[PDB]
């Protein structure tokens, strides 16, 4: 399930913003 | 509305032209906890003696700001923030500086981050997602109306006050722009196509980010995610979105038009402005006037157990606030 793939991914935490 | 926004433009404009300064000192507040940390700063839950109130205090390391070339954005943050005012925006009570830091004492939002809730919970019922969207929707109407592009919308940035409403924070990328802008910034997963495809862009990106928010509030995950940024940007500019089974028909609709790569067809940047959003099927059950007046039925009341309680925020290693014996970035921040 997409939901599954999401949790195994290292992007389920507080996502930081991009600068330079 | 029209009658309202105008009044608001004059109010904003007046504050914007002669922005306040040095409205307090660090030693007037009492450190309590670190509600968030990051790049060049951290935000603490602080107590103000004289009145006994609480506030979140964004602390910016002047030198850490200079290194990341954020001087211009930090000035926008304070300037816009003190000049703005709206039922769903964190009030900026105080702001000042010293030899080492920049300070922005905001109103404390005992509820915690939306993000924190949407993850523990998983996803939100459409009625719950829609409740929040609407608010973000009006707020974007307010902002845009003042030639302001928020540029950094994300669950990690929406707080929930006692009544269960949104409190937009982080104006680090807020910028007062009339016309195209190129400053590349924001959080990956919410980046608009234009922004990644370095082609100059306008408010149209605040609506794309909006569509992204809603998707994530209603699905539990972003419509565009992967393990590394490149991967994700590649999904956004691809122009291929995939919706879950439980997304009503209307919703899939509203989303299709917001996550529109074609910005001459993207709901918001169109001829009818923001009404294309307020007058959509998925929003019909919404009474925009009721929302502005905080009289709607909050679908989730984040409850805290007492002023200063912080069980709704995660924990962060407490650090120290040291101010060198010498001024650090004088003229680079002279107008803060
Ligand atoms: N994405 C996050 C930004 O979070 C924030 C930015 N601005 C105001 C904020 N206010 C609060 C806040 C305000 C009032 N009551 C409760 C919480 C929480 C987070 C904020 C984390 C972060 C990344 N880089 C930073 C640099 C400095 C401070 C925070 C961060």
């Amino acid at each position: 399930t997409t939901y599954a793939d999401f949790i195994a991914s290292g992007r389920t935490g507080r996502r930081n913003a991009i600068h330079d | 509305v029209k009658e309202f926004l105008a009044k608001a433009k004059e109010d904003f404009l007046k504050k914007w032209e002669n922005p306040a300064q040095n409205t307090a000192h660090l030693d007037q507040f009492e450190r309590i906890k670190t509600l968030g940390t990051g790049s060049f700063g951290r935000v603490m839950l602080v107590k103000h003696m004289e009145t006994g109130n609480h506030y979140a205090m964004k602390i910016l390391d002047k030198q850490k700001v200079v290194k990341l070339k954020q001087i211009e954005h930090t000035l926008n943050e304070k300037r816009i923030l003190q000049a703005v005012n709206f039922p769903f925006l964190v009030k900026l009570e105080f702001s000042f500086k010293d030899n080492s830091n920049l300070y922005m004492v905001m109103e404390y939002v005992p509820g915690g981050e939306m993000f924190s809730h949407l993850r523990r919970i998983g996803r939100f019922s459409e009625p719950h997602a829609r409740f929040y969207a609407a608010q973000i929707v009006l707020t974007f109407e307010y902002l845009h109306s003042l030639d302001l592009i928020y540029r950094d919308l994300k669950p990690e940035n929406l707080l929930i006050d006692q009544q269960g409403y949104i409190q937009v924070t982080d104006f680090g990328f807020a910028k007062r722009v009339k016309g195209r802008t190129w400053t590349l910034c924001g959080t990956p997963e919410y980046l608009a196509p234009e922004i990644i495809l370095s082609k100059g862009y306008n408010k149209a990106v605040d609506w794309w980010a909006l569509g992204v928010l809603i998707y994530e509030m209603a699905a539990g995950y972003p419509p565009f995610f992967a393990d590394q940024p490149i991967q994700i940007y590649e999904k956004i500019v691809s122009g291929k979105v995939r919706f879950p089974s439980h997304f009503s028909s209307d919703l899939k609709d509203l989303l299709r038009n917001l996550l529109q790569v074609d910005l001459t067809k993207r709901f918001g940047n169109l001829k009818n402005g923001v009404n294309d959003i307020k007058n959509h099927k998925w929003f019909a059950t919404t009474d925009w006037i009721a929302i502005y007046q905080r009289k709607v039925e909050a679908p989730f009341i984040p409850k805290f157990k007492g002023p200063g309680d912080t069980s709704n925020f995660d924990d962060y290693e407490e650090e120290e606030i040291r101010v060198s014996i010498n001024e650090k970035c004088g003229k680079e921040f002279s107008e803060f």
